[PDB]
RNA sequence: CUUGAGUCUCGUAGAGGGGGGUAGAAUUCCAGGUGUAGCGGUGAAAUGCGUAGAGAUCUGGAGGAAUACCGGUGGCGAAGGCGGCCCCCUGGACGAAGACUGACGCUCAGGUGCGAAAGCGUGGGGAGCAAACAGGAUUAGAUACCCUGGUAGUCCACGCCGUAAACGAUGUCGACUUGGAGGUUGUGCCGGCGUGGCUUCCGGAGCUAACGCGUUAAGUCGACCGCCUGGGGAGUAC
RNA sequence: GGCCCCUUAGCUCAGUGGUUAGAGCAGGCGACUCAUAAUCGCUUGGUCGCUGGUUCAAGUCCAGCAGGGGCCACCA
RNA sequence: UGAGCCUUGAUGUGUAGGAUAGGUGGGAGGCUUUGAAGUGUGGACGCCAGUCUGCAUGGAGCCGACCUUGAAAUACCACC
């Protein structure tokens, strides 16, 4: 469609879910898949194992612009925050850097309050 | 048990073949201890498999078994608390135990005149991946790639 | 936790050494951290505990030292 | 009269107090580009959000509240309490050598002042959180614990209120009485040897019903004040 | 009076004229658990309104007649 | 950035199957160094089986029906 040789994969794992995009250098995305729409419902869907799903789907799909080269930025506490990065190798790219973008507040907002389970 | 004590019991091959495994065959196909019935019943099925088939009782055998055995199961495993259900991996005795289990089991609920054409009919079917010992093993092994996620 | 992958080493090892350095800059500790609220009281006594147990665990392992179990 | 009490000269450490200014991270909201089918939440779900284009990702702007790391049985204050950075006004504490006053002291019924959070009045502000309230679950029922939303309030100026497990459950002031291991802050002599202030842990005699306290006493004594007299009714009625 | 949308298994809905009739819902049989609820696997289940003619091949062609809705008409 | 028509070239692999098949059609002679069997450079489309197309070498053949389909050669061609 469009030839771009360079990408960024963004990944966002919380602790329910994890999505997984890709973007030019600029910050256009091209394509995304996330754990629940892989077949991965309730538990199932907080598991390393549905995040390296995702992950490959997301290298299928955006497989249209010959993409070569990559740089990894992950933002999150999920339990999906290396096995995306090993499925993302193993799907034959080149990986250059890697980047932790987590916020952190420098004091900031009042958070919510205990669980009494 | 309690304390990993537990030994082996050794087996007795049988006489006309010389394979300890159609021994252990006849023992799981035995009722209320009459081995000789048992004997009689394994030995004529397996002869008419061999005659149909054309090439031999025992690899006739074997080529029937390889279709069965199943490669993995279910077991339950907690991690806070909670059961999951959890793929693991069958050892080889094990696989040969349920691999004959589940084809004496899907023989014995046939409609057929005999259990020796029962048990032959059953083998026939099952060295071609039709009976339902195979499906069977087909669910088990479904079930098991189901809960993939759980594993590990 | 800026990881450069340099010039001709496998990925493993890239891996390794991103996890190193982003479980030296205490992350997932801060997130973890941050996720409700906690009175002041609360912090100060959580605190203060942290410490007698520290202190108790010292004594205790010095102590261990003169008596001889056989 | 000078040994208690106080004044003067030189330095040190400090989230001690009142006022003004300013920075960086993050949440929320508004406008735009890419892009496409889910997001969010839970033990599992549902309510809720989305093909009218969400969530994810990049750029620009608006506004409020709080100051990650340093950070520590560290520091300061009569107590309640005090934490980003810079300036202005201001109170106390301690150390070294000397001069000056001449008992000027301690404690205090009534009296006066300060005093967390919630709450009340008038005028502003409102990001995040969240009593009341609404819906979804769970349950025999669930006016709850869990989820999704959300208004007073939490913020500022001025004025009331006067209470807390306001606790070291230990009133203030003075004198005397074996030791050990640390923290923090001054100073003298040549890393060693001394000498002051505040503070954490253990332990001896002694004391205690016991638990325990032990030079920062719950040990040996002196001055003054406050309070107690079986459990309920009651810290209630008039 | 004029447009439009709504019959396909038990229901609601996808179905391209060539060798397709599919999906979602209940009941049933299992699996995990000492045992439930939650999860997971396999299943029971078609007259596509009646008739017509065009192609090698008519579920996909329209033709004759059905039941209610959303806007707009209308001076015996 | 739409709609309408006018301009050409592609375009559509039931089973069978030299075959990625709309009918028809003057129809079986055209094309032929107005560089052909079969190569190499090279692009396109593609149910990805194969077709279209630029150039070069080569240098000049394919050839209808001829046989399985109901059908053939766009071998020249009008119509949509
Ligand atoms: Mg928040
Ligand atoms: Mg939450
Ligand atoms: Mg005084
Ligand atoms: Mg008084
Ligand atoms: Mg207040
Ligand atoms: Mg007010
Ligand atoms: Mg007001
Ligand atoms: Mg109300
Ligand atoms: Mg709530
Ligand atoms: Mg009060
Ligand atoms: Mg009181
Ligand atoms: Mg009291
Ligand atoms: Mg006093
Ligand atoms: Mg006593
Ligand atoms: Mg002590
Ligand atoms: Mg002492
Ligand atoms: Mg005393
Ligand atoms: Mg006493
Ligand atoms: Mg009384
Ligand atoms: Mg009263």
């Amino acid at each position: 469609r469009k030839q771009v040789s360079d990408g960024v994969a963004h990944i966002h794992a919380s602790f329910n879910n994890t999505i997984v995009t890709i973007t030019d250098r600029q910050g256009n995305a091209l394509g995304w898949a996330t754990a629940g729409g892989s077949g991965f419902r309730g538990s199932r869907k907080s598991t390393p194992f549905a995040a390296q799903v995702a992950a490959e789907r997301c290298a299928d799909a955006v497989k249209e612009y010959g993409i070569k080269n990559l740089e990894v930025m992950v933002k999150g506490p999920g339990p999906g925050r290396e096995s995306t990065i090993r499925a993302l190798n193993a799907a034959g790219f080149r990986i250059t850097n890697i980047t932790d973008v987590t916020p952190i507040p420098h004091x900031g907002c009042r958070p919510p309050k205990k669980r009494r389970v | 048990p309690r304390r990993r004590v537990i030994g082996q019991r050794k087996i007795l091959p049988d006489p006309k073949f010389g394979s300890e495994l159609l021994a252990k065959f006849v023992n799981i196909l035995m009722v209320d201890g009459k081995k000789s019935t048992a004997e009689s019943i394994v030995y004529s099925a397996l002869e008419t498999l061999a005659q149909r088939s054309g090439k031999s009782e025992l690899e006739a055998f074997e080529v029937a078994l390889e279709n069965v055995r199943p490669t993995v199961e279910v077991k339950s495993r907690r991690v806070g608390g909670s059961t999951y259900q959890v793929p693991v991996e069958v050892r080889p005795v094990r696989r040969n135990a349920l691999a004959m289990r589940w084809i004496v089991e899907a023989a014995r609920k046939r409609g057929d005149k005999s259990m020796a054409l029962r048990l032959a009919n059953e083998l026939s079917d099952a060295a071609e991946n039709k009976g339902t010992a195979v499906k069977k093993r087909e669910d088990v092994h479904r079930m098991a790639e189901a809960n993939k996620a759980f594993a590990h | 936790p800026v990881i450069k992958v340099r010039e001709n080493e496998p990925f493993d090892v890239a891996l390794r050494r991103f996890k190193r350095s982003c479980e030296k800059a205490g992350v997932l500790a801060e997130v973890r951290r941050r996720e409700f609220y906690e009175k002041p009281t609360t912090e100060r006594k959580r605190a203060k505990a942290s410490a007698v147990k520290r202190h108790a665990k010292k004594l205790a392992r010095e102590n261990a030292r003169r008596t001889r179990l056989y």
